[PDB]
């Protein structure tokens, strides 16, 4: 009776400080990884921002191509009134290339499992 | 070769369910004093090819008056059901890795019950109604504890990414950390799979049993992954497969060994047992789970 | 005796050996020879991204070492 | 607003008008309630995710609860109503008129 | 007292389910709020780095901020360590 | 494309609407509920809302359907919109449904509350008498 | 009607859920979380009629960002454009827009 | 992708599997010759649903672990499962649980 | 049923209209609204029988309904601006939904039907309290969109409103019936000052909720739910039934009673707005409403109809239970009109 | 309203860093440690002008000093840093616990070199 009791409470205090033990390091071992990816960030930001500003280039280009014989069109044309950089959005940057990758683009992190 | 994938986690399902058949009756039988199937086959082998050819040859007694539409759909859902429930799972690597698998699973057997209802309703008879509807308070009735006690247990896990679990356990298995919860887990998964001793229920017929089976073989290997995390090196997942099939084995054969041992409940008494002694304590464990990592300042890692 | 169970559950652990191996060495076939790379919180998908462009070949799993820096 | 929003509008005004129809079995009511549920849960999630809100991806959970709750009500209403006539038929709530 | 110990006597008997999950109902709401151990844990969800630590631009007024990771004036985590 | 699928999930989700809105048997009307509500669930996780799909999923479809399949059965362009970044190492969807507790205080005391009442007056309302 | 027994009381009852630009966990950003910042700050304390008829360039970028409609326009009108050119067979596509280019990291 | 073709697969294996069972015994000729509405279970099907909405709101809780607010978070989950405790022992001490 | 849970239900009704009042979001205000439906019901059938489950069904439909439309007129305007602050909606389509919403939750023309019907299946305190306090949440709401609103809808839904008050009221003989046409018209006054002045709203709201309370608590006291029981009380409480008589006549607008503040007030205001032709409908179709008031003035107290010889066995008894603030009410809905300019306060 | 400016191509044009995300968690602490100044003066510049095209030099300092990082493994320990890779490469999270000993046997070498 309190045997069987003392025997439950013994290998539940056990398992506790077995997974304290082993959650602590797994707190610093998911630091450690997030200190990898700090230091690894700023590369990537400067990567992305030269990517999408050569997308941006390139649709600009053809925008220029096309747009020849269209009358009130202007080449490059914001539709905010603000100055301000804008974040473009994912149809200014793959809107004239192929299908492929706009699926990839759009629904990679979604469907892959 | 996903297709290839695909099959390779189907086809081994079904040969498995044909065979738990047999073993079942085997291990019912000497548990009895007396011999399994021991005629049909070199050691009873040939008995589940034997029946599934006899089922799959005799008549199929359609009601004549019945809804078809339900008659057909109802044994589709169930296998469909059976057979999704097994993707999720890591053997270690998973088929389709999901970031909420626990969830998913969840909400499977959720669906599971639309073909009991459908089932009963049309079977045109209001003794089949009145099975039907026992059949599905007791299903939902057991889910509720199988949801909170399964969100108890991943209080610790982190997440709800069955792979993590594999990490969580890879030192000491969950069965240690909390028991009671597993006890209580073992229970609502009997209960839930309509198991003894909470049994109270051609074709179409073969394809409900096999559903069930498999069912059964899916919860069996779930509760391993939960209680008993296997150990796993990256480079030979062989021994973390072989040991998660052992101990699937196991469960199942200790299902086999409850049916065995016990007789079975009344609609009342098993509804009494839920509601007034699982719910009670499973809420206070709940409690007690919240508060332990807090309290240990032991918090899983991932958010 | 009690044995005569075994042949059967013997069966029954084989088709359940199959799936888990199987999805295993498809996850070699088809990574080249390493564990599939797992993709949660969309920066480990930026990772396989940008692995996937700077293969050259289409293909994240094909790494580019330290012999790439020039 | 491009098309799936208005996808989803126009599946909640057909829900709202099927509603409105009232052939008979209020049970019927109650599960063109439920589809307008359903399409407001999932036209709030789109345009809670789209615009990257973090906060309110709290409240179509809420919205959901809630209007569960709400179900759960009607249906104990439609019980009693068949309690007293063996049927859950509209046209049997007639002892009330203007 | 004795009123009160009867109570419990007679419920440990033929209701200890309810017993068992009232106490350790009771105990989860009792216990953290003098356990030692949870300010360590709301440290240890602080340490935890999910952004970038932007930079503060450099004013010449700024001793406490560190120009270095390496650099001795800064948080530390020797605690997170021996824990 | 692959021919807007997303464009398609919704077409159905109109067309399943249309067809449990005519009301046909009531059994028939709840299947037709809950085909749209899978196809809605669908279209949730193919936006991005994994956990918000499932809760639809889980919760709307095996609890909600399942208690009024049980009474009555008692009875007799895309792709444009998105984003551009990433999220980090953590899905933005989850910390803010997770937000609730340590930001929605207010929201988790008006719905318990709101649910507890819901408990007294539906044993109320079938009390009987 | 109203009683703002929020600002009489100083609580925060239900403020921290009413804009995209208030504190959101783990710092997230919203997508129009620089619109509406300038929104809201040019209609500060101003008044609802002045705000409306005053701060309308700040609210029609907060709206062209959220639903992007004239963005939208744009880009139809270009591809439209290239489709008629293409099917005239006066205009190629280069090769980056053909998925023949040298991606970058 | 990979989701939506694991599904198809299972259901058309399914309906292959439940047609081929229909139908092959069928190429062989052979022979070819209430009102109760008991409450109860509308109310256990009922105390489900108010249960699985109280269900919903904790699913977040793996999550609302990690807020640096701990004291708040522990306060409101305990509240939450208070309240659910709440909620059944009413509906124990009026007789909602009996048959 | 048992008064502790009775209790709790009121006060939970009383936290949903709160909740409503207090919040600055629109999902709060939907959860008050929701609260408050939830709590209603087993209020609406404290007394069980056949009628009161189908009225507590028909006021359950139509209010989950106009939950329905409000969220989704939430939903639009969140679509349209990512707003969640009650204040000027800023699209055309979700304010309609809103006001149609609105109107529905109040009982306007044209959704009027289910309110005759849902007073005359519930009790007298149900009534009462479903034709007071019910009112608050929707009408706060309302004037603090006031100046969204399309003057057009909302006036074309008063003048409705006063319409169909005014003439299904002359058809009734169930007193319960007569007071529901009797809020329909009134509702109607209040909405038709909405997108002028909010405070003339608030008053006639007050000004309102006395009279009803004075009259209902009248019924309760008198217990008579059609005109043939009422016409007895004479024989037995003339004293009732003369207050009941000054409280039907303030109800109709006479000066110098107090219901004569409101609709004078709203005349006034409306005139600010070089608005003629509406008031003037709106006081002759009053005029109806004081028709069938003066109809039951006539058959309750100013004529002494035939009675039964069990009334004398009623002599010998006088009432166990009172209402405290009962003469307040009289007086406050007879006896305030000096003390108009008191409106200043912004009640 | 206006014409939005964007550099041209050529300005985009820089020296990449051509190695895999395997080969950068390997060296991502010695990375962080050593070629953090430019790395900072990037980020700040980042979050203060808010402008990708206000921040394309920084970037291009940013490849600089890592192309530097790389070419000095390359130069002193070119095979203890392959071996430590190897072994990130190979697990499909890329756990820093799984080859602890490669990482021993790289942060030697790089210390008596660097
Ligand atoms: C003061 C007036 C008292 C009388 C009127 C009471 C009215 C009804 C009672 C319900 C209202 C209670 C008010 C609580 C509002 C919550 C907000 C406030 O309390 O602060 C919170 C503090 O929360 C605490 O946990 C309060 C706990 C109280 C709730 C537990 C019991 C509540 C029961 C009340 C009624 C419920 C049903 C009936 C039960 C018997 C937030 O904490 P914090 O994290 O710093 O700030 C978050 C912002 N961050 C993220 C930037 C940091
Ligand atoms: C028909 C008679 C009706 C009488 C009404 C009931 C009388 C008993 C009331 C008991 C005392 C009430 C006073 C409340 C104490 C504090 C008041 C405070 O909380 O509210 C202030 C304001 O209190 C009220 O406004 C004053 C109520 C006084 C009502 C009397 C005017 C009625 C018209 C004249 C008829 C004659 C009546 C006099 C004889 C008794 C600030 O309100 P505020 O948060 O800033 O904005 C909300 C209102 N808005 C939206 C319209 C702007
Ligand atoms: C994967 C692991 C599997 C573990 C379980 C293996 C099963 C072994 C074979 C036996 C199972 C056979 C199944 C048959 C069904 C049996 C179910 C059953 O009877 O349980 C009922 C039983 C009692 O009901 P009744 O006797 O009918 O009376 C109640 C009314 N007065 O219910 C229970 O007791 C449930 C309790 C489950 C275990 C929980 C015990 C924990 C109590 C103390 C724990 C303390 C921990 C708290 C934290 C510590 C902090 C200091
Ligand atoms: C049947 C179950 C349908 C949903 C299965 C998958 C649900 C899920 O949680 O995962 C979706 C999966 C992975 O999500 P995460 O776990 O977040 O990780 C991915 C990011 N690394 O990705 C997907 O979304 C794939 C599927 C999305 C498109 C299709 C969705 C399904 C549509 C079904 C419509 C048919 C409904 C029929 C009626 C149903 C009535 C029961
Ligand atoms: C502060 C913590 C609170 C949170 C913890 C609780 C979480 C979950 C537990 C509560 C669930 C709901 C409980 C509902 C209570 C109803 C009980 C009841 O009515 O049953 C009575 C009988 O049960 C009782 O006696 C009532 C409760 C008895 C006391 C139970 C424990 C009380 C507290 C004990 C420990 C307190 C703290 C620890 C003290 C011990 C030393 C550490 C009748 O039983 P029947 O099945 O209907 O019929 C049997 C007769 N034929």
């Amino acid at each position: 009776g309190y045997s069987m009791f003392a025997v439950g409470i013994g290998t539940l205090l056990f398992g506790y400080w077995s997974m304290m033990k082993w959650n602590r390091e797994r707190r610093r071992l998911q630091i450690e990884d997030f200190e990898a990816r700090i230091a690894l960030m700023p590369l990537f930001q400067a990567e992305k921002d030269r990517r999408v500003l050569q997308m941006l280039r390139e649709n600009l280009e053809e925008e220029a191509i096309i747009m020849k014989d269209v009358p009130d069109w202007k080449v490059g044309e914001s539709v905010f009134h603000t100055t301000r950089w804008v974040t473009p959005m994912m149809g200014e940057l793959y809107g004239l290339r192929t299908n492929e990758e706009i699926l990839s683009a759009t629904y990679g992190f979604i469907w892959y499992t | 070769m996903f297709m290839i994938n695909i099959l390779s986690l189907i086809i081994p399902i079904l040969l498995a369910v044909a065979f738990l058949t047999l073993v079942e009756r085997k291990v019912l039988g000497y548990m009895q004093l007396r011999k399994g199937p021991n005629v049909v086959g070199p050691y009873g082998l040939l008995q589940p090819i034997a029946d599934a050819l006899k089922l799959f040859t005799k008549e199929p007694l359609r009601p004549a008056t019945s809804s078809i539409s339900m008659f057909i759909i109802a044994p589709i859902l169930a296998l469909s059901l059976a057979l999704t429930m097994w993707v999720p799972l890591p053997m270690p690597y998973p088929l389709i890795n999901m970031n909420l698998g626990v969830l998913f699973m969840l909400a499977m057997s959720s669906l599971a019950v639309y073909s009991i209802l459908w089932s009963g309703w049309a079977s045109n008879s209001k003794y089949a109604l009145i099975g039907a509807l026992r059949a599905v308070a007791q299903t939902i009735s057991y889910e509720v504890t199988l949801a909170i006690i399964l969100l108890s247990v991943l209080l610790m896990n982190g997440s709800y990414t069955l792979s993590t679990l594999i990490t969580t356990q890879e030192h000491i298995w969950m069965i240690f950390t909390s028991w009671p919860l597993a006890m209580m887990w073992f229970i609502s998964t009997l209960a839930e799979t309509n198991r003894a001793p909470f049994d109270l229920t051609a074709g179409p017929f073969a394809m409900f049993f096999m559903a069930e089976y498999a069912n059964i073989i899916m919860m069996n290997a779930f509760t391993a992954i939960l209680f008993l995390g296997a150990s796993h090196d990256p480079h030979t997942p062989e021994l973390y497969t072989i040991n998660f099939v052992l101990k699937t084995l196991a469960l199942t054969i200790t299902f086999l060994w409850i049916r065995a041992s016990y007789p079975r409940f009344r609609y009342d008494q098993l509804m009494h047992l839920l509601w007034k002694s699982f719910l009670p304590l499973t809420l206070a464990l709940c409690m007690w789970h919240i508060s332990l990592p807090i309290m240990t300042a032991s918090i899983p890692p991932q958010s | 005796m009690w044995f005569e169970i075994l042949p059967g559950i013997a069966v029954m652990a084989a088709c359940l050996f199959i799936p888990g191996m199987a999805t295993a060495h498809i996850h070699k076939f088809t990574n080249g020879g390493k564990e599939k790379r797992v993709a949660h919180f969309s920066y480990q998908w930026n990772l396989m991204e940008r692995d996937r462009r700077i293969s050259g070949v289409n293909r994240y799993h094909v790494t580019k070492g330290l012999e790439n820096i020039d | 607003m491009p098309l799936v929003y208005m996808n989803i509008i126009m599946a909640f005004a057909i829900a709202l008008a099927g509603l409105l129809m009232y052939r008979s079995h209020l049970m019927s009511s109650l599960l063109c309630l439920e589809g307008m549920m359903l399409s407001l849960f999932i036209m709030s999630t789109l345009i809670i995710l789209n615009t990257h809100f973090t906060l309110a991806n709290m409240m179509p959970i809420i919205l959901l609860v809630f209007a569960a709750c709400e179900a759960a009500l009607g249906l104990s209403l439609l019980v009693m109503v068949s309690n007293t006539y063996g049927t859950d038929y509209v046209q049997n709530l007639n002892l009330l008129q203007c | 007292a004795g009123r009160i110990a009867s109570f419990l006597k007679n419920a440990w008997a033929k209701e200890p389910v309810l017993v068992a999950s009232f106490a350790i109902g009771g105990l989860a709401i009792i216990l953290p709020s003098l356990s030692p151990y949870t300010n360590y844990a709301i440290r240890i969800n602080r340490a935890t780095p999910y952004n970038y630590p932007v930079p503060l631009r450099d004013d010449g007024n700024m001793p406490d901020v560190p120009s270095h990771p390496q650099d001795p004036q800064g948080p530390s985590l020797e605690w997170l360590k021996n824990l | 494309m692959t021919m807007y699928i997303a464009f398609i999930l919704s077409t159905i989700f109109v067309i399943g609407f249309v067809g449990f809105s005519s009301k046909p048997s009531p059994i028939y009307g709840g299947l037709g509920l809950i085909v749209s509500g899978g196809v809605g669930c669908g279209i949730v996780l193919n936006f991005g809302g994994s956990f918000l799909g499932l809760m639809v999923f889980l919760i709307y479809l095996g609890g909600m359907l399942v208690v009024f399949g049980y009474t009555t059965a008692m009875a007799t362009g895309d792709w444009v919109i998105y984003d551009t970044g990433d999220s980090g190492f953590f899905s933005e969807e989850a910390m803010g449904i997770a937000a609730l507790y340590s930001y929605g205080t207010w929201l988790v005391i008006v719905t318990g509350w709101s649910l507890l009442i819901g408990v007294v007056v539906i044993m109320e309302i079938t009390r009987g008498n | 009607p109203f009683f703002d027994v929020q600002k009489r009381l100083g609580l925060d009852l239900d403020r921290w859920m009413t804009i995209q630009s208030a504190e959101q966990p783990h710092k997230i950003p919203g997508r129009c979380h620089a619109f509406e910042k300038e929104w809201i700050e040019c209609a500060h304390g101003i008044g609802g009629i002045r705000a409306e008829k005053e701060c309308k360039i700040e609210f029609d970028d907060f709206v062209e960002c959220l639903l992007r409609q004239k963005t939208m326009k744009r880009l139809s009108a270009i591809k439209r454009q290239r489709d008629k050119l293409i099917k005239e067979g006066k205009y190629t596509p280069p090769p980056h827009h053909l998925g023949k280019e040298d991606p970058r990291p | 992708m990979n989701i939506m073709l694991t599904l198809l697969t299972n259901v058309t294996l399914a309906s292959l599997l439940v047609l081929i069972a229909f139908w092959l015994p069928q190429l062989n000729a052979y022979s070819e010759k209430r009102l109760p509405f008991s409450m109860k279970f509308f109310l256990v099907a009922i105390t489900f649903l108010l249960f699985d909405l109280e269900i919903a709101l904790l699913l977040p809780l793996p999550w609302a672990s990690q807020t640096n607010n701990l004291k708040t978070m522990l306060t409101m989950a305990l509240f939450l499962l208070i309240l659910l405790a709440a909620s059944l022992a009413y509906e124990w001490t009026q007789k909602g649980l009996e048959w | 049923m048992n008064p502790i849970i009775y209790t709790t239900l009121i006060m939970t009704v009383m936290s949903g209209t709160m909740l409503v009042m207090i919040s600055s979001h629109w999902l709060l205000i939907w959860i008050g609204f929701e609260m408050n439906l939830l709590a209603m019901i087993p209020v609406l059938m404290k007394n069980f029988n056949p009628r009161a489950t189908e009225a507590a069904t028909k006021y359950f439909l139509t209010q989950a309904t106009a939950s329905m439309m409000l969220m989704m007129a939430i939903i639009i305007n969140l679509l349209y601006s990512g707003q969640w602050t009650i204040t000027k909606m800023f699209n055309p389509v979700a304010m309609t939904m809103m006001t149609m919403a609105l109107a529905m939750k109040l009982g306007l023309s044209p959704f009027h039907f289910w309110v005759p019907e849902v007073t005359q299946g519930i009790s007298l305190q149900a009534g009462l309290l479903l034709l007071t306090w019910q009112k608050l949440a929707p009408l706060s709401v309302l004037c603090q969109i006031s100046q969204s609103i399309n003057p057009n809808l909302m006036l074309t839904m008063a003048m409705l409103s006063i319409l169909i008050g005014g003439w299904g009221g002359l058809n009734q003989t169930q007193l319960r019936k007569i007071m529901a046409y009797s809020s329909i018209a009134h509702m109607g006054w209040m909405t038709a000052v909405l997108p002028y002045n909010t405070t003339m709203t608030i008053l006639n709201l007050l000004i309102y909720i006395t009279m009803t309370l004075a009259m209902f608590m009248l019924l309760i006291h008198s217990s008579a739910t059609t005109t043939l029981s009422l016409s007895h009380t004479w024989n037995k409480m003339p004293v009732i039934t003369s207050l009941m008589m000054v409280t039907l006549l303030s109800m109709g607008g006479l000066p110098p009673l107090s219901g004569f503040m409101p609709k004078w007030m709203i005349i006034q205001e409306m005139t600010k707005n070089e608005s003629i032709i509406m008031p003037t409908l709106m006081a002759m179709t009053a005029l109806l409403n004081l028709y069938f008031y003066m109809r039951l003035a006539y058959s309750s107290s100013l004529t002494m109809f035939p009675s039964t010889n069990n009334m004398k066995m009623k002599w010998q008894f006088e009432h166990t239970k009172q209402m405290k603030l009962l003469p307040t009410m009289i007086v406050l809905s007879t006896l305030v009109l000096p003390m108009t300019p008191a409106l200043s306060s912004l009640n | 309203p206006g014409i939005v400016e964007l550099p041209t191509l050529e300005d985009l044009k820089v020296q990449e860093v051509k190695v895999s995300s395997s080969v950068l968690k390997a060296a991502a602490h010695h990375y962080g440690a050593q070629c953090d100044k430019p790395n900072k003066e990037f980020m700040l510049c980042r979050w203060e002008e808010k402008d990708p095209r206000r921040c394309l030099e920084e970037g291009k300092l940013v490849n600089q000093c890592a192309l530097d990082f790389f070419r000095q493994i390359k130069r002193h320990c070119a095979e203890p840093f392959t071996e430590y890779w190897t072994c990130i490469d190979y697990s499909g999270l890329q756990l820093f616990r799984h080859c602890r000993k490669q990482q021993a046997k790289f942060d030697e070498c790089v210390l008596d070199k660097l």
